RNA sequence: AUUGCUCUUCAACGAGGAAUUCCUAGUAAGCGCAAGUCAUCAGCUUGCGUUGAUUACGUCCCUGCCCUUUGUACACACCGC
RNA sequence: AAAAAUGUGAUCUUGCUUGUAAAUACAAUUUUGAGAGGUUAAUAAAUUACAAGUAGUGCUAUUUUUGUAUUUAGGUUAGCUAUUUAGCUUUACGUU
């Protein structure tokens, strides 16, 4: 299993036409400087860590 | 070391687990590191207390909630359902028993296994319904690391309880087995299995 | 009924072979391993805390907690 | 060293095509549609079912010995949209992900001079 | 059977479909007390304390409501004309 | 199943092409509260049983010993879904 782990950097907004979404743009741990706007289920925070599978596809408002 | 004389005499066991080292209810709380970021300041171990039992003014900001006790939050998840709801000593009881039967099984700190239990639990990528017109599509998207830990708080407490459900196994020996499953990502456990078909929907929709 | 309850010289024998052998003993993990009956379980349980051979770390009532010696 | 082919992409609205042929046209490879992989009428243009055609049309070309492909793009054309179908993209996508080479991409969609009357009549298409 | 107690009878119900209620901290839920009515009757109620969590700390997707701009043959005002 | 031995024109047992003898019982909650008229139309299932035409192989195989047996045991579909080495139901076929 190829597990990318990233950081978040700046919360870049709530998304979602419900709540519980938020978009955030994503420094990842190791290779750093390569930004990504990825969008996060739960409580997010500045310097929070993000375990995922499918890593360079970046996301979008939500409609 | 040093058993001091009080008027009220203390028993010598208890006596000898105090002072010298910080620990939990009767063992050592130390060591348990996660080596998984996300997971790490979320899962918190760093903090060394002797009862899963506090006041806890946790729900009042926003994420006060991580720095409460790994313990504590189990206590809380077993807590569920309003036959049983309240009753924190109960609780307690139960996760002590956990404790217990952690350690009796392979030796190991039990402490450790609940966190790698946990580790194991956290779904990495969750589907959430979007509108989009009327239909049900639902976009996967990334698991915050708290909410991840919750939900796999709740997941084994969920499976335990399942386990629970008209049995002899004591809710207590299910949560330990269930412990013992993620810690061995054996994919027997319950809560193990809810996370790998969200992994699986998480695929499906990307 | 599911058996299972059955009280026989035989099967104290195999309950016997043995208390050694088990990370812990509680109730629920003699039941069912197909043995005894809750209560007899118990008794068993009780009757292996005699003389070494199982000692205790639960005490309570239905979470009795018990492993092999020494 | 590379043997091409031209993928063309018939993207409709409530169908898609991947027609992949050899440089002169006559001589097809594979001609895998939308609707062919997904049995349920709706899902046609649907963008799974596109990628799914577009995979199949890939393995097609692999089992017979090619290596790239022109992406040609149709819209249905003329008369009706002359807008590129929910699953062209999609298609391309998947063709991109099976690694199948691709090299000069077009959309050859028939837009006309001056068509021939369309659809509707005068007052349209009346919901 | 007012209600209580004593023995006896042991029914349905292995967590409940479509739906839908309530809830953001000493809250939710559990637990009992308490007066109210009361000659006698609590499964009710207004309070009380005891035990005490899970998850947000957002959004307009639904629901309602509010405004603004729009359109109006309505003004008993969409159950309108 | 194990074993000692008699005898049959040396011996032994893998199914192929045929037609007849038989086990899917019984029903009720329901069907428009009771009776009558149709298992309408449709339709036999491989399963066991004896013998053919011998590829097989000479068809039919007998007299006596050891144990309560010691023998070799358990379980498969049918559909839907982009949870597709997984999810949901799980013998459908007029309705049960
Ligand atoms: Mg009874
Ligand atoms: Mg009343």
């Amino acid at each position: 299993t190829p597990v990318t782990l990233a950081k978040v950097i700046k919360v870049l907004g709530r998304t979602g036409s419900r709540g519980g979404v938020t978009q955030v743009r994503v420094e990842f741990l190791e290779d750093t400087t390569r930004t990504i706007v990825r969008n996060v289920k739960g409580p997010v925070r500045e310097g929070d860590i993000l375990v995922l599978m499918e890593s360079e596809r970046e996301a979008r408002r939500l409609r | 070391f040093v058993p001091v004389e009080l008027a009220t005499t203390i028993p010598v066991e208890i006596q000898q687990a105090q002072q010298e080292i910080k620990l939990f209810n009767k063992w050592s709380f130390e060591d348990v590191e996660v080596k998984d970021a996300s997971l790490v300041d979320y899962i918190q171990i760093s903090k060394p207390i002797y009862v899963a039992h506090t006041a806890g003014r946790y729900a009042n900001k926003r994420f006060r909630k991580a720095q409460c006790p790994i313990v504590e939050r189990l206590t809380n998840s077993l807590m569920m359902n309003g036959r049983n709801n309240g009753k924190k000593l109960k609780a307690v009881r139960i996760v002590k028993h956990t404790l217990e039967i952690i350690n009796v099984l392979t030796d190991q700190n039990p402490l450790q296994v609940v966190v790698d239990a946990i580790i194991n639990s956290g779904p990495r990528e969750d589907t959430t319904r979007v509108g989009g017109g009327g239909a049900a599509r639902r976009q996967a998207v990334d698991v915050s690391p708290l909410r991840r830990v919750n939900q796999s708080i709740a997941l084994l407490t969920i499976g335990a309880r399942e386990a629970a459900f008209r049995n002899i196994k004591t809710i207590a020996e299910t949560l330990a087995e269930e412990l013992i499953n993620a810690a061995k990502g054996s994919s027997t456990s319950y809560a193990i299995k809810k996370k790998d078909e969200l992994e699986r929907v998480a695929k499906s929709n990307r | 009924a599911k058996h299972a309850v059955v009280l026989d010289q035989d099967k104290f024998d195999r309950i016997m072979k043995e208390a050694p052998t088990y990370r812990y003993v509680s109730v629920s993990v003699l039941v069912d391993r197909f043995k005894l009956g809750g209560s007899l379980a118990r008794v068993a349980l009780r009757h292996l805390e005699n003389e070494g051979i199982i000692k205790p770390v639960s005490k309570h009532s239905k979470q009795a907690i018990y492993t092999r010696a020494t | 060293s590379q043997v091409f082919g031209v993928a063309r992409i018939f993207a409709s609205f409530n169908d898609t095509f991947v027609h992949v042929t050899d440089l002169s046209g006559r001589e097809t490879i594979a001609r895998v549609t939308g609707g062919m992989k997904v049995k349920a009428d709706r899902d046609e243009s649907s963008p799974y079912a596109a990628m799914l055609a577009a995979q199949d049309v890939a393995a097609k070309c692999k089992e017979v010995g090619i290596t790239a492909v022109h992406i040609k793009i149709r819209a249905t054309g003329g008369t009706r949209s002359k807008t590129p179908g929910p699953g062209g993209q999609a298609a391309l996508r998947a063709l991109a992900r099976s690694g199948l080479r691709i090299g000069r991409i077009e959309d050859v969609t028939p837009v006309p001079s001056d068509s021939t009357r369309k659809k509707g009549g005068r007052r349209g298409r009346r919901l």
